[PDB]
This record gives C-alpha cells, structure tokens and sequence, in this order.
C-alpha cells in the first residue's frame, strides 16, 4: 500500500474524472473500489545484489 | 436590488424549466460550458435578477430541482445544460410517486419539506431582496401539485410580502390520461386559490392546435411545446431584465390586472406566429402584429373567450416601436369590439413597451388576459366530480392514507362559490 | 451594474497597473494604490510663496 | 428519416426493418428566420 | 433504484421464465458465458441490467428471478441447457416429490420444509436490492404444483412484506379444454385464497394464442417455443419502461393505482397489437390508427370474452416505439367518439398511455415481425364474469356428487374450505353484476 499511494503515485490507466452522477447512487461514485494491482511490486535493488 | 428565485416541481416542470433556462442562457449567449461570451452590455447588466456569480464568470441559476423519481432528473442533468445546474439544488425523495396526491402532500412530503425549506432559505439568504418567487409545475401533475400545495402554504407565512408567481399547465379537457386526475385538480386548485397571487393557465390541446395552425410541421416534440411556453414566460421576464420605458415589476402589473382578490387565473397571449412561407410573405407592421395579437386562433391558453367577455387586457411589446402606434391601435380595437368588454370598467388595456428586441426576431410582444372564459373550464370538471363523487370511485387509496370525503365537500363548495363569483361579476 | 458599479468600471481605466495572475490584485496592490492625490503625476516647481 | 429518435440504439442495421418512415420537417428553424 | 424480483413456480411456469430471460439477454447482448465483449459495461453493477441482472465484481450477470419447482426432471434439464451457467443452482429451487395436482398436497405436505429455503433466498436477495418495487409472479391456476405451493408462498411473502407490490401472472384454464378434472378444484382454492392478498393478477388463455398463430402469424403448427416467446415479449414490453425511457415513463405503482377500480377484482386483460407474420410486414403498413382498431377488435383479445357482452372500466396502452402525441391523441379521441365501445358511464376517462421510443427488436430464429410502433393494451371489462360463470356450473355439478373427494380428504382436508370458496365466487359474481349496474 505504501508503494502504491506514495511511491507509485497511484493508478495511471484510470480516468481522472471517473467520478460523477451515477446510477443507483445518482451521484459522484465510480472512482475507486478496484485499486491498483499491476506492475513489479517486489523489485528493489537490494534483492538482486 | 430586486431579484427572482425559481422553483421547478412536478415532472413536467422538469421539462418545462429545462427548456426555459436554455432559452434564457442562449438569449444571454452563455456557452454550454458556462463561460459567458461577452457580446451585449445590457444582458451582462441585468443578469443578476436570476443568476448569482460563481468563480470564473459562471452564473449559477438560482433555482432548486425537487422530485421523487430519478429518471426525469437523470435526463435533465445528462441534458445539455445540467452542468450549469446545481447538484446542491437537486433535492429528491428516495421513493416513487404513484401519481397519488395525498402521498406527495402528506406521506412523501413530510420528510422532504424540511430539506427544501432549508435549501430555499439558503438561496434566500444568499440574495438580498426578492420581487418574489415563481413556480413551474402542473395542477394536473401528481407530484407537482402534491409538493407545491405544501410549499405554497409554508412559504406564505415565511415571506407573506413577496410575489407568489405560479405557472401551471391545465390538462387536456378531452382526455386526462390519469384517471384520478380530477381528484388531483380539486385538491390542488382549492388550496391554490388562497395562497397564490398569480396563476398562469396552459393547455396542451391548444398547443396541439397551434402546431396544426402555424407550425404546420405535423410531428412536433413536447420540447417544442416547452420552447413555445418558455418564449411566453421569457417575454414577461424580458420586461424586468431589459431597458426601455416600460414599468415591469409584477406588482406594478398585478395591481393593474387584479380588481378583486379572487382573480388569480390568467390567460397568456403571444406575438407573431408564422408558417413556412409567411416569413418572407409578411410585412412586419404594427397593425398585423396587433391583428395577429388579437386573434381567437392565436389564443393558446384554455378556450375561446368569445363565449364570454374581457375583464382586463394587458400586452407588453418588444421591439423598436413608438408610443403612438400602440396608442392608435388600442383605439382601433376599442372601437372594434367595445361591447365585448365589461361595462363595469372601460379602457382595461395595460401596455408596456420594451425597446430591446429578441434575438432572432425584432418586432414582438406578449399578452396576458383575464377574460370571462374560465367558467366552462371549471364547469367541465364540475360535472366530472358530481358524477364520480356520486359513488366515490378509487376512494380506498386516499381514504387508506387518511383522506375523508368531508375534505372533498368544502373543496367543491369553495369552487362552486368561484363558479358563481366569476359568473356574478360579469353576469 | 451591481452594487458599487460606476467607480469600479471607471477606476480600471485610471488604474493602469492591473496584475495578470488570478487574484494577485491584493498581491499587486499590497503596497497600496493612488487614492489620496490627483490623477496627474506632478505638481512641483510652484515657487508660490 | 427515422431521426425522430436519437437516443435509441439498434444492433444489426444490415438486416432490414419494416415501416413507412415519415419525412421530417423542422423544429426550431421556424423560430429562426430566413437564412440568407 | 428501479428493480424487481421474479418468481417462477412449477414445471409449467419455468420454461416460459427461461424464454423471458432468453429474450431479455438478447436486448442486453448477453453472451451465454456471462460476460459482455471487451466493451466496458461492468462496474459496481450499474447499467440496464442493474434492474434485471446482477453483474457484480465476478463480471457475471445474475438474473433477478427464482425458479421454484418440485420435480427435478425439467429443472435439471435446463441445468444442462445453454444458459445454466448464468443461473444460480440453488436459486433454481428443485423438488423430489410431486403434488399430484392436489393443491393441499403442495400447500401442506411438502411446502413447509421448502418455503424456509426460498425465504432465505428472498431475504438474501432483499438485502442486496435497493428499490425493489415488487415481484413478478408466474404461475398457473391449473398448477399441479403451481397452485398449492405458490399460494402458501404468496401468503408468507404477504405477511412479512405487505408494503410493496406483487404482480401475478398465470395461464387461465381453457374454457372448453381441460387437461385435468382436478384442475377445476384447485382453481377456486387459489382464487378464494388469493382474492384478499394478491395485488394484480394478469391472465391469458392458450387456445387464443394458438388462434392468433394461424390467423395472422399464419402458423398452423407452432410450439411452446413460440408460445413462450410471445408471452415473454408481453412482459418485456411492460418492463421496457424499467429498461428504457420515452415521452413519459410509467411504473407498476401507476398500473396498480389506475387500473383496479375497487378491492377484490384486480383481473384486467392484456393484448399486444402488432402481432403479425413476417412476410405480411414487408408489403403492409403499420400506424397508430389500424393497430388501435386491431387492439380493440374483439377477436384480438386472448381471453374468451365478448366485449359487447360486457362494459369497459380501464384501458392501458403502452406504445413502445416511435410515435407522437398528435396522431395518438387524435386517434384515441376518435376511439372515444365510437358508439360500439360501451365504457361504463362511471369513467369519463379510462386511458393510461405509456410512451417508449424503444421499438421491440426481432429475435434470432424467431417468428415475430419487424415492428417500429408497438403497443400493449391493458384493460378490464365486465365481460369477464362469464368465465367465472362458466366456472361455477362445472363445479356445482362436480361438488353435488363428491368426485375425487376421498383423495383430498384422505390426505387430511375437508369440505368447509370448499364450501367457503363457493360463496366467495357468489360474492365475486354479484360484485361483478352490481358494479355492472350503473
Ligand atoms: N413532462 C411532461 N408532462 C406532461 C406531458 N404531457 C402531459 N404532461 C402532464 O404534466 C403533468 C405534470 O407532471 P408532474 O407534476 O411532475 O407529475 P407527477 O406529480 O410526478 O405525477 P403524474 O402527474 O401522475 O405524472 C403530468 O401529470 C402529466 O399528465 C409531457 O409531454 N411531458
Ligand atoms: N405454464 C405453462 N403451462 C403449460 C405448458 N404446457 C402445458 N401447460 C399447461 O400447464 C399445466 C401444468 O400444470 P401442473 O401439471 O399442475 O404443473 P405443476 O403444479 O407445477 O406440477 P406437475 O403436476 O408436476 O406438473 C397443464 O395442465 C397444461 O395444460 C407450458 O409450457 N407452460
């Protein structure tokens, strides 16, 4: 989680204004319940050395 | 200064206003995004009467959207100008309507009147000093009549010193679609007659007849009807927002149309209606405008006042006119049908001259009428109630909600009083 | 025309130092403006005693 | 011209439909006046 | 939001429910797997399916209907079918024993230990739902298991949930065709139980469906495939308001308010006008006028009633497709001018219009036409009492000599309930007569 929010600067392929009047809750919603999962998670330099 | 705050109620008033604000915005020339394109000094001048200021030159519409059903508002927010409309102003209920008057007037309203009152006073405190309020809804509307009747009652004690403009469409006389619709009429118009000071009466059948006559386009949209009525409401509001030697304040007008308190129902009148060839076949001249202004066919409100007489006449003119063609034209019509006015009052004309023409046509006008032609209207419904109250159709719903036929007894009694009242004044 | 119209429209032409960045008028006019004097720049040289 | 509905979505337009699509006139051009 | 839950009871009521969902997945483009193409439609479950399907994070559209049956043959067969992967296995409630067409057997013997199971399903569906306007109940009077089992269910859902709607749909017993002579007994056993609890029951008859097939659809040898497709189109049309929009949008709450005149009777008639073969649609014309004439033509109604022998109270037309008020409002005005149509003077207006710009689509491998203007006619008339009048005379004969009674009493029931129900019909028929008296 720290890597995502702080280091990875969160999810790139996401659309920025993915939050607006929705369906059931006819308001700003479809922003984030999915959360990033992609990209090398465990690839700092100390492992290879 | 003196400003106006609007309320949109009922799912019709959802479609009514949405055409009506876009009419205002395009006339003032604001883009769909909201960044005003500065072209006219005077429209930048008196925009404050209806719009407040946001950051970056965006003028917020000072109106509040109230409903119960999502889809109707879902369209308007997804509509062309929903972005300029405020989600803060989108108050709604988490329930369906059922097109039942009591549910919206006693059941659903109770938990929503608190929110809307807190809302409307917030914009009331935001602005300084109103002329009053105006409402787009329907008397034959289920949720529109149910909510408005509650709100008009509550707004009376809150601010009894302003203008209670009401814009309601009368359903089609031949068929009302809704079968319990007349019951809604009684429940609405009974309470309307006390709380309101102004009421506009609109009928769709005439709008259909107008389409056959001058539109001649066979298949219109209801939005076209929204566009037509918006032009009518816009014209009377052009008075306030635009310069020219015309006295525009609604009370400056209301005292001029209302001789006695019970006169709340008024009929509109509009200016040149044209067909496909007539645009280049018409010499835009003061007589033919006024001739077309006073045409029983150009009537659009409820029915033909030929069966009755005229109480007051008031037409406001928009274009580059002078004080004398309006002067002579009234004499011509005054001499034309002098007898069809009432001998109670002579010279009942109330004219205002707006020198700022519209965008698309130059020479225009609007007329508001109070004639002796409303009798047949409530007469028509009167036989319905005397019929359908003879054996109490559809009663178990409302009575289950807590309705009693005693309420119906006074509501009809009040209207039959108005039946004689409108009758006695002229007859 | 809003509240306080006439001078606000008229002052911008006499006040010919408008900032370009948004909201920087206070930053620009933090030192102040020219209010306590005539619009003309110079009334010296008056050897009038 | 069936343009009378713009919010509708069909899927297969290759397969022909039926119906006698009425011609379309004007909606707000009447409100406008005489281009050129 | 705007959503409902459907229930399908008995082997009779399940194949039609499959067709409806099969029809429903066509206009929603649902592949048999359970996921859309690479096009983006999935999320928190928010699009046209959200009122019908539940395409959650698993990406699989979950239909909002429960299939309940007591005999595993058919339900396991569809569990081997094409769309079974979408269908939830224990939402496909099956049984191991029959009711032998005995209403009480399906009402007392076995339903007790099965209703608790479905009640868990109902509540576990209830928690995830938001708007939940009501229920879509498919059943049959001549239900070997449809009659008894659903009746107790309808009671239990009534007692716990009495603030929402319950929409009943069943095949009405054929006036002159009887697949069972125990079918008559359970029929009033259902009516007398359901009169004081059912919200809105909409009926239909198979013979007239066949009569349509070789009249205008021109099929002398159809099957349930067409039979279930046609009725599946009917419910699709009324549910298009939930799916799509139009000039005005209507909900079942408005249907229940404006259709039923008075308590007890909630039994209108349904009809779809543009029922016509394919080749006919090619070189012929559809417009509001003739279809209004057709829908009000007496032989186009699917229940054996003569409107000239009755009188109308309400009429609901759901114009699904591209129409305008002008011709519609003019045509209905001409309809009001007609003298043959004997509406009760009690109603000056009885017409409920629902406009929906969506026109119905064709189904691949289908037999319908290519419609642009479609309408569903919902109406209630007094010409229906003859059906109950046709009922009672077969019953008073059968009950006068106590046929099959040893069977029903052998499993623990008695005659008082049978005695009780007969005056209910007697109460029902005079009610029909008295309201017929203006
Ligand atoms: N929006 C809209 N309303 C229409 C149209 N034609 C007639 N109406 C009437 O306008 C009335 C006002 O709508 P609302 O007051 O918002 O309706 P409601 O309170 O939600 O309940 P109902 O009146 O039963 O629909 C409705 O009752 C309709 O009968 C139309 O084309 N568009
Ligand atoms: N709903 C429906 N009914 C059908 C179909 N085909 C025939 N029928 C009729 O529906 C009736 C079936 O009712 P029942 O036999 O009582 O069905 P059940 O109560 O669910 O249980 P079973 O006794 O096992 O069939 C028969 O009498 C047929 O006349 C069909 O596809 N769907």
């Amino acid at each position: 989680t720290y890597d995502d929010h702080y280091n990875r600067h969160n999810y790139n392929p996401g659309l920025p204004a993915l939050r607006t009047w929705n369906g059931q809750k006819l308001l700003w919603l479809p922003e984030k319940s999915d959360f990033p999962l992609v990209a090398p998670p465990t690839n700092y330099g100390l492992l290879e050395q | 200064m003196r400003e106006i705050v609007h309320l949109q109620a009922g799912q019709c008033g959802n479609q009514i206003g949405a055409k009506f604000w876009e009419v205002i915005s395009d006339e003032h020339g604001i883009d769909p995004t909201g960044t005003y394109h500065g072209d006219s000094d005077l429209q930048l001048e008196r925009i404050n009467v209806y719009y407040n200021e946001a950051t970056g030159g965006k003028y917020v519409p000072r109106a509040v959207l109230v409903d119960l059903e999502p889809g109707t508002m879902d369209s308007v927010r997804s509509g062309p100008f929903g972005q300029i409309f405020r989600p803060d102003n989108f108050v709604f209920g988490q329930s369906g309507a059922g097109n039942n008057w009591a549910k919206g007037h006693y059941t659903e309203g109770a938990e929503l009147v608190d929110s809307v009152l807190d809302v409307v006073r917030k914009e009331a405190e935001s602005c300084d000093c109103l002329q009053g309020f105006q409402l787009t809804h329907s008397l034959g509307g289920g949720t529109g009549s149910g909510m408005g009747t509650l709100l008009i009652s509550k707004i009376r004690e809150e601010y009894p010193d302003r203008i209670m403009n009401t814009f309601s469409v009368v359903p089609s006389p031949k068929v009302s679609d809704t079968v319990v619709e007349p019951y809604n009429a009684t429940l609405s118009v009974h309470q309307l007659v006390e709380n309101t000071d102004e009421t506009y009466c609109i009928d769709n059948e005439a709008l259909y007849d107008i389409c056959f006559r001058t539109l001649k386009l066979t298949t219109p949209t209801y939005g076209d009807l929204n566009h037509l009525v918006s032009a009518t409401m816009s014209g009377v509001t052009t008075c306030l927002r635009f310069p020219g030697q015309l006295n525009a304040d609604l009370r400056k007008l209301a005292v001029n149309m209302v001789p006695f308190p019970r006169l709340h129902f008024f009929m509109p009148g509009f200016a040149p209606l044209t067909s496909r060839g007539s645009q280049q076949y018409r010499a835009l001249t003061v007589p033919e405008l006024t001739q077309q202004m006073f045409d029983a066919k150009n009537m659009m409100a409820a029915c033909d006042p030929r069966h009755g007489r005229y109480l007051t006449v008031a037409a406001v003119f928009r274009g580059r006119m002078s004080m004398k063609e309006v002067d002579e034209q009234m004499l011509n019509v005054q001499n034309k049908n002098s007898s069809y006015f009432v001998e109670w009052i002579p010279n009942n004309v109330k004219t205002a001259v707006c020198d700022i023409p519209p965008r698309g046509l130059k020479m225009s006008a609007t007329f508001i009428g109070n004639s002796t032609a409303i009798q047949e209207l409530f007469k028509r419904i009167s036989e319905q109630f005397t019929a359908m109250f003879r054996r109490k159709a559809f009663l178990h719903w409302y009575t289950g909600e807590g309705m009693d036929e005693m309420e119906f007894t006074e509501a009809e009694s009040n209207m039959n009083d108005l039946v004689s009242e409108y009758q006695q004044y002229q007859d | 025309l809003l509240y306080n119209w006439e001078e606000e429209r008229a002052t911008n032409q006499l006040d010919q130092i408008p900032p370009l960045q948004d909201g920087s008028e206070s930053y620009f006019f933090r030192h102040g403006h020219q209010g306590l004097l005539t619009t003309q720049p110079q009334s010296p040289m008056s050897s009038s005693t | 011209r069936p343009i009378y509905s713009g919010k509708f979505f069909d899927r297969v337009p290759c397969w022909p439909s039926a119906g006698k699509v009425k011609p379309v006139g004007y909606r707000v051009a009447t409100c406008l006046t005489e281009k050129l | 939001m705007r959503e409902c839950i459907s229930i399908h009871v008995g082997q009779a009521g399940v194949q039609i429910g499959n067709a409806c969902w099969e029809l429903y997945c066509l206009e929603h483009g649902i592949q048999p797997d359970g996921q859309m193409p690479s096009d983006k439609t999935i999320g928190g479950g928010d699009d046209s399916f959200n009122t019908f399907f539940s395409e959650t994070g698993a990406g699989k559209h979950v239909p909002r209907a429960v299939f309940v049956d007591l005999e595993p043959t058919v339900v396991d067969e569809v569990r081997t079918g094409t769309y079974r992967q979408l269908f939830h296995p224990e939402q496909l409630i099956t049984g191991k024993e029959d009711a032998a067409n005995n209403y009480a057997r399906g009402h007392y013997t076995i339903g007790k230990e099965i209703v608790d199971l479905v009640l868990d399903r109902i509540r576990k569906l209830a928690d995830l739902c938001t708007g939940l306007q009501g229920f879509l109940i498919f059943h049959s009077f001549g239900g070997g298991t449809g009659s008894g089992f659903a009746s107790l269910l309808m009671e239990r859902l009534s007692v716990d949930y009495g603030k929402k709607s319950k929409l009943e749909f069943a095949i009405y017993p054929a006036p002159q065709v009887s697949t069972a002579v125990v079918e008559p007994y359970n029929s009033i056993l259902t009516t007398h139980t359901t009169l004081e609890h059912s919200d809105c029951a909409f009926m239909v008859d198979n013979e007239a469906i066949y009569d349509i097939c070789r009249r205008n659809l021109d099929i002398e040898r159809p099957t349930y495939t067409n039979l279930n497709r046609l009725i599946g189109q009917i419910v699709s049309s009324i549910t298009a308001s939930l799916r799509f929009d139009g000039a005005l949008n209507v909900d079942l709450t408005e249907f229940q308010t404006n259709l039923v005149p008075y308590p007890r009777i909630h039994f209108p008639l349904a009809t779809y006008a543009p029922v016509i073969s394919a080749e006919k649609a090619y070189h012929e014309q559809l417009s509001v006028a003739e279809i209004t004439n057709a829908c009000f033509e007496p032989a186009n109604q699917m229940v054996k009633c003569d409107p000239r022998h009755g009188k109308y109270m309400a009429c609901c037309m759901l114009y699904r497709g591209d129409v305008v008020p002008k011709d519609v409002n003019a045509a209905i005005a001409t309809i009001k001018t007609k003298r043959t149509i004997q509406f009760v003077d009690w109603c000056p207006t009885g017409f409920k219009v629902g406009i929906n710009y969506q026109p119905p689509t064709v189904v691949p491998g289908g037999d319908l036409a290519k419609v642009q203007r479609a309408v569903c006619m919902l109406s209630n008339t007094t010409a229906i009492a003859e059906a109950w009048a046709r009922l009672d005379h077969k019953f008073d004969l059968m009950y006068a000599k106590r046929a099959f009674v040893h069977w029903y009493v052998g499993e623990g029931m008695e005659e008082g309930e049978f005695s009780e129900a007969r005056e209910d019909l007697a109460a029902l028929e005079k009610d029909y007569e008295e309201v017929g008296v203006d």
